[PDB]
This record gives C-alpha cells, structure tokens and sequence, in this order.
C-alpha cells in the first residue's frame, strides 16, 4: 500500500522531472500531503518558487 | 457499500487494480499467451505441457480442420482400451478371484470340522 | 522472480504447478487453470473408484482368511495331540 500513492500520484514520470532541476539548478524538491479525500498525493514544486 | 476511498465501483477501477503499462508488439492475446508458456513449459518438459494446450493457442494457419482429425484418433482408440479393459477388470476380480474367498475360506470349516470328529474318539467313545 | 530461482537449484519435485504458474505473467490463466484442475480430478475419481475395489479385496477378504486356515489348523495339529495322549495310557490296562 505504499506503492499505491507511487502509481496514483505518477511519480514514474515526475521523477524525471525532480531530476533534471537537480543538476541544471541547485535544488530539488516535493510536498507530500493528503487531498480532499483520504488518499494522500505527493506534488513536485519546481525550483523557481 | 460506501465509497470508501472516493471509489464509486469498487470493482475495477484506474488507480487501484488496472495500471495501464505498455508491453512489446504481437499479433493477437493468444499469441502472447503462447511466450510464456513455451518458456514455462521448457524447464518442465513434455510431461505436464501436453497437445491441445500448446497447439490449440499457437499462431499456426489451420488448426481447426487439424486439432479434429488428431481428437478423433484419441477417441477411437480409448474405445478399444475399454472395451478390452472391461473384459479384465470383471474377470481378473469377483470372478476366478473372490472364488479364492470360496475355496480358502470355505476349507476352513474343513479343518476346522476335523477338531470336532477328533473331539470324539477320546472321551465319550469307549467307556 | 525469487521462487524460479529458487526452484532451479532443487528442481520439478517440490515446486510444482498452481505454486509457480499461477503467480505468473500469463496473460490468460484463469480460462487455463481450470481447465487443467478438472482433468487432475475425472481422473482421480479413476484412480479411486479403481482402489476402493483392490485395497477392500486384497485385505479383510482373502487375507483375514489366512487367519481362518492358518490360525485354524492350528488346533487341529493341537487336538491330534490330545487324541495321542490316549492311545499310550488309559487304553490298554
């Protein structure tokens, strides 16, 4: 039941993108909270903010 | 029930039990079926493998007009190992075999009556 | 991935099917494994109905009777003991 949020949220392909501002930029970086509904959800936040 | 976790269904829904991945090329579902079977069956062997389960899903031309003309052949011959085999099965038991019960068992009360007739001529023969 | 490599060092006599082709991915296996689970039990129906005529027969019927010629003789070889007790004394007097 972990890799239940890994497969709601697609962290398969903003994996990729947490990637690619960690070595062009300094940082990366995510917020993992949970939704209106029970279930939680893990949001990338990009580097220019 | 209730929805639960936002699950309408609760039977099949994208989130949970789907996971929609995509996979090299074939031509139909059974010849897909039909890789991991060979390769499954190829560390076992002929053995639990057998025809009509690694021929019937193949991606031969004809089979219908040739996985008939081979069922036939396993049907006319199982006629012949019943129609032999039930002409044993009755013979070698419950006849010619439980007649061992009648001349084994029944012999018994041979031996077993000349106890009875040696029971006599000791006492209660000359007095 | 951890079962067939694990099977592989042991062998095909204690990993067998419905232990490591239902945990597959197969496509189509449930219109397959109940296919090949009826035929491992019209068979086995075989496989009993012909038992249950053998395992009733070759035992307390035609072997319980080797206690009722074998265990029976055994006093007639007995009794022709006794009746051999007469004929030296209390016969002849």
């Amino acid at each position: 039941a972990l890799r239940y949020v890994k497969d709601y949220s697609e962290w398969s392909d903003e994996r990729s993108r947490a990637a690619l501002n960690y070595f062009v930029e300094g940082t990366c970086a995510a917020i993992v909270g949970v939704d209106e509904n029970g279930r939680p959800e893990i949001e990338p936040i990009r580097f220019e903010e | 029930a209730e929805p639960i976790l936002g699950y309408e269904n609760a039977l099949a829904e994208l989130d949970v039990d789907i996971n929609i991945d995509a996979v090299p090329d074939t031509a139909n579902l059974a010849q897909e079926q039909f890789l991991q079977l060979t390769e499954l069956a190829r560390l076992y062997g002929p053995q639990e493998v057998p025809f009509d389960d690694l021929l019937e899903l193949s991606s031969m031309p004809e089979k219908t007009k040739l996985i008939a003309k081979r069922r036939e052949r396993s049907e006319q011959m199982a006629q012949v190992q019943a129609q032999q085999g039930q002409m044993q099965e009755q013979i070698a038991m419950q006849g010619a075999m439980a007649e061992i019960e009648n001349t084994q068992a029944d012999t018994a009360y041979l031996a077993a009556r000349a106890q009875n007739e040696m029971l006599k001529p000791q006492i209660e023969a000359f007095k």
